RNA sequence: GGGACCGCCAGUGGCGAAGGCGCCCGGCUGGAACGGGUCCGACGGUGAGCGCGGAAGGCCAGGGGAGCGAACCGGAUUAGAUACCCGGGUAGUCCUGGCUGUAAAGGAUGCGGGCUAGGUGUCGGGCGAGCUUCGAGCUCGCCCGGUGCCGUAGGGAAGCCGUUAAGCCCGCCGCCUGGGGAGUACGGCCGCAAGGCUGAAACUUAAAGGAAUUGGCGGGGGAGCACUACAAGGGGUGGAGCGUGCGGU
């Protein structure tokens, strides 16, 4: 299990089709790209800080197009 | 060979350039077989 | 509009710089103005007013 | 395989480059070697970051054992940096000429104006002419190696600048491409 | 002394091709499309398609003593599309990902200045 | 090697009588506006008859034929495909000489003069201030011409227009007289041809047509709603037997 947690600190907004999805800012906590600022989604409800676990740090979404 | 404007106006209609060249295909044959 | 229309073209009297010879000219030339004993130039013809060079003395009208 | 049967020869830079050293090809000949473009960039020559836009190839010709070296077949600038340059309500005027230098090498140069605003086009054709007549000067009087590190320092476009500035000011004149046609 | 490569990414809406040259680039090192490593041609454009199949290429130039790679981003120019493929990015993502040290990354899509008549017709295609 | 084409610069730039006209240099020519009345002295305006050039495409003769692509040939889609999509592909698209005289060639607005509140930009010429690394190189006012946008009065069924008029006067030319029949029949003239320029009648019709109002609708566009919808989560119908209803007999 190559997992990588990280820490969400900002929430972007509620994304993907229905919103379910929720748009987050999170800092790599571990690994090769420690500190870094990454938008990453969440499914499920998610607060400030959580410890996200990441399969692959590269992936990215795409901002937010209002 | 003036064309009226009115008849371009597709209401109610066939399209006016295709109604030309029939008119004009017929021309031909007629004038054909006169001679 | 100016009803009657008054020419926005003066004429100078002016005093050449080297043979100090006077001459009448006029501000908006169509051609080259030259002195009468040497010759020199003295209002060059543009677009618009000439290209004075020589030392206006009087304004006409 | 084959890969194995390939061995790696060093390239050098030209001699008025300073005679980097920048690469190494993998070839199963040297014979495969020769006319061999390499596209460097300036700052990796000088070390000058400020300048990396500019590109060289050089087309690799004289192989000695191992060791490649090279003749300078041309000189482009970035495009992307052009393409910045380039903005709307302003000119872009293209002075293209061939040329002769001093030692006989016969070149295609091509040089690049643009100004703040648009211009008149008989402002443009007098721009033209001034940097025309200039770059048949610095051709006259300069060989082709000295004249080469002038181009690319660039300040053949700072004296551009100066003496174009007497027709209308110039948001940046520069040398787009150079391409070494044939030599002596 | 560090080997440095180019990496010629192509990328239509199609297709991607990421070929994997010497410095002059004139030797093929690596180079696999997109049908290398999917079996559907609608899934050949994808950026899956694109990053396994680039991951591939870089493992094995690094399997041939590569370490530094130039990119080369491509569209298909010409009178044919400008915006690269939706898998030119993610391939770039993974050849950066498979251990490959990242240098220059432009365009090289060639733009004319004046090219032919493009495709389709005159009412376009008529989708 | 080859043939076309001349990107960004390009704009509500420019020029042209119009269709139309953009790579750089040199030559040849046509002019226009601006400033000067230095000249002539009504030499005008319009134009039936006449004459000229005039997009694409087509045609006659010769060359050329990169790409594209009428026809055509395949693949796919479909109840059907003579299409839309895809793979090719002839005439064409290019140069030379000639013909053909056409288009939503539309500002759907024939041209010349006199008058008529304004606001504002750019283009170009001229003038006057301010700036200046001293290039009419940069900001502001005015005058003239072209080009918009807004707009008073005024017009018009309304759309809208409005000093660049579609308001009011003066000069000339053309065109129009309900709708189809029909831009046809006959005839004439022109062109090698396809066609072009003139062109009726019978008969038949109560409308055709124009502008705008409301609703409606869009396999249009934005905003916002969740339970007769959906996303998260959750139960269960339809397979067996019965109660009861509807159709069926």
């Amino acid at each position: 299990d190559e997992g990588y947690p990280a820490e969400v600190i900002e929430i972007i907004g509620r994304t993907g089709t229905t919103g379910d999805v929720t748009q987050v800012k999170v800092r790599i906590l571990e690994g090769r790209d420690k500190g870094r600022v990454i938008r990453r989604n969440v499914r499920g409800p998610v607060r400030i800080g959580d410890i996200l676990i990441l399969r692959e740090t590269e992936r990215e979404a795409r901002e937010i197009k209002s | 060979m003036k064309r009226r404007p009115r008849k371009w106006k597709k209401k109610g209609r066939m399209r006016w350039k295709w109604i030309k060249k029939r008119i004009r295909r017929l021309k031909r044959q007629r004038k054909k077989e006169r001679g | 509009k100016p009803i009657i229309p008054m020419p926005r073209s003066r004429f100078l009297r002016v005093k050449c710089i080297d043979c100090g010879n006077e001459q009448i000219v006029f501000s908006h030339p169509a051609t080259k103005v030259r002195c009468l004993i040497c010759g020199a130039t003295l209002v060059e013809p543009t677009g618009g007013k000439g290209i004075v060079k020589a030392k206006i003395l009087e304004v006409l009208e | 395989d084959k890969w194995k049967l390939k061995q790696w020869y060093i390239i050098y830079a030209p001699d008025f480059f300073g005679g980097v050293e920048v690469g190494l090809t993998p070839a199963d000949d040297p014979e495969k070697v020769l006319n061999r473009v390499v596209e460097v960039t300036l700052k990796d020559v000088t070390g000058d970051f400020t300048k990396s836009h500019v590109k060289l190839y050089f087309q690799v010709y004289d192989v000695k054992g191992q060791n490649a070296y090279t003749k300078f077949k041309g000189m482009k600038l970035a495009r992307s940096y052009i393409r910045s340059l380039v903005r709307r309500k302003t000119t872009r005027i293209d002075g293209i000429f061939n040329i002769t230098t001093k030692d006989g090498y016969k070149l295609r140069v091509m040089a690049m104006a643009i100004a703040m605003r648009r211009i008149q086009t008989s402002q443009e054709r007098a721009i033209r002419k001034i940097m025309q007549e200039i770059i048949y000067k610095k051709a006259e009087e300069l060989n082709f190696k000295d004249f080469v590190l002038e181009s690319v320092n660039g300040k053949i476009a700072a004296e551009i600048a100066k003496e174009a500035k007497k027709i209308y000011p110039l948001r940046k004149a520069e040398i787009r491409k150079i391409k070494v046609l044939e030599e002596p | 002394k560090e080997k440095w490569g180019i990496a010629h990414i192509y990328s239509s809406f199609n297709n991607t091709i990421i070929h994997i040259t010497d410095i002059t680039g004139a030797e093929t090192i690596s180079r696999w499309s997109g049908g290398m490593v999917v079996k559907a041609d609608r899934d050949e454009p994808s950026p899956y398609a694109a990053m396994l199949a680039a991951r591939r290429a870089a493992e094995e130039a690094l399997e041939k003593g590569i370490v530094g790679v130039h990119i080369r981003v491509r569209a298909p120019g010409g009178s044919k599309s400008k915006t690269p493929g939706p898998g030119a990015q993610a391939a770039i993502r993974a050849l950066a990902r498979a251990g490959l040290k990242i240098g220059r990354v432009e365009d090289v899509t060639p733009i004319p200045h004046d090219g032919t008549r493009p495709k389709g017709g005159r009412r376009g295609r008529r989708v």
